[PDB]
């Protein structure tokens, strides 16, 4: 058969957006290999993920109706990493002529970035299983249709999805922007193994432009 | 906080031996250069969308270069018909034409 096997959990807590709503869908489009699950302490994924055998998650929470984070965990022993997403735009909106099959198996490109540091090295190889199409998964669909894309700019990882054409490209969607906030030893608990200083939360963010 | 020695034990755990098998496998490519030159202002939209279009095609012509050796079949077939992510009457709308 094949190697590489991966199924991931997909699940989001109450209080998503309408626009959080449109990723999450357009997740489970791109990625067949994502079972998408009745919404969500934390720890309590790990069994969840059991019921329905999957290997990683992807949890997406959202914080009074606007912020958006991304926990990525390999259940139930670890790591996890805590994403901040932000410069979110759906595959729906207007400036995206790109199509692609449902279920095909995407190329992943990555930054030379994401060899530069021991944390960019293991959010690589975990984008890999979770935003990769396993050979040959269920519901998965044959020809090579698109690119995803990750490069690191400003310590963020910029993600883009496009269309093959032909050889040029054409944006599809989602678009988006994480920021790494911490990497977790175990999967939602174990101890802290990573922390960016840089990263500022968008309620403080919020709070200091009020304070002019 | 920075726990180096515990997130490089992490990699070595969880990662596939993708060197064992088949480009296929994982459908990957990793840039040579770091994307960060291609940007002379971080803040410039037009300027870091096309290195990022250029890392992705780069990635694109290497990978069909891979699985042409592999005889995996490649281009989507004008005449294939799946379902795909955005309806065709989605894509017809957003170009202003006649359905």
């Amino acid at each position: 058969q094949f190697m590489n096997k991966q199924r991931t959990l997909l699940i989001s807590s109450r209080g998503v957006n309408y626009r959080h709503r449109h990723l999450i869908q357009d997740l489970s489009g791109l990625l067949p290999h994502s079972r998408k699950e009745p919404k969500l302490d934390l720890q309590q994924l790990n069994e969840i993920a059991e019921l329905y055998n999957c290997n990683n998650v992807l949890f997406f929470e959202a914080r009074k109706h606007q912020d958006l984070y991304l926990w990525l965990s390999k259940p139930p022993n670890g790591p996890t990493i805590k994403f901040y997403i932000q410069n979110l735009h759906t595959m729906d909106e207007l400036n995206f002529t790109g199509n692609c099959l449902k279920g095909s198996r995407p190329v992943l490109s990555f930054d030379q970035r994401f060899e530069s540091s021991p944390h960019y090295q293991l959010i690589k190889e975990l984008l890999v299983h979770n935003f990769g199409v396993p050979p040959n998964a269920r519901k998965s669909k044959p020809f090579i249709d698109h690119v995803m894309s990750f490069s690191i700019v400003d310590d963020k990882i910029w993600v883009r999805t496009y269309e093959i054409s032909h050889i040029s490209l054409v944006e599809i969607g989602p678009r988006f922007v994480m920021t790494v906030i911490l990497i977790l030893e175990g999967s939602f608990g174990g101890p802290k193994i990573y922390e960016n200083k840089q990263y500022v939360s968008p309620n403080v963010v919020r709070a200091q432009i009020k304070q002019q | 906080v920075n726990n180096t020695k515990a997130m490089k034990h992490a990699l070595e755990r969880v990662q596939l031996p993708w060197k064992k098998h088949s480009f296929q496998e994982h459908q990957s490519v990793t840039s040579e250069t770091n994307t960060d030159e291609h940007i002379k202002d971080i803040y410039d939209d037009t300027e870091r969308e096309l290195a990022f279009y250029k890392q992705s095609l780069d990635a694109v012509l290497v990978a069909r270069d891979e699985l042409k050796r592999l005889k995996v079949p490649f281009k989507r077939p004008l005449d294939y018909f799946a379902e795909m992510v955005k309806s065709d009457e989605h894509m017809d709308k957003i170009k202003g034409k006649l359905i």
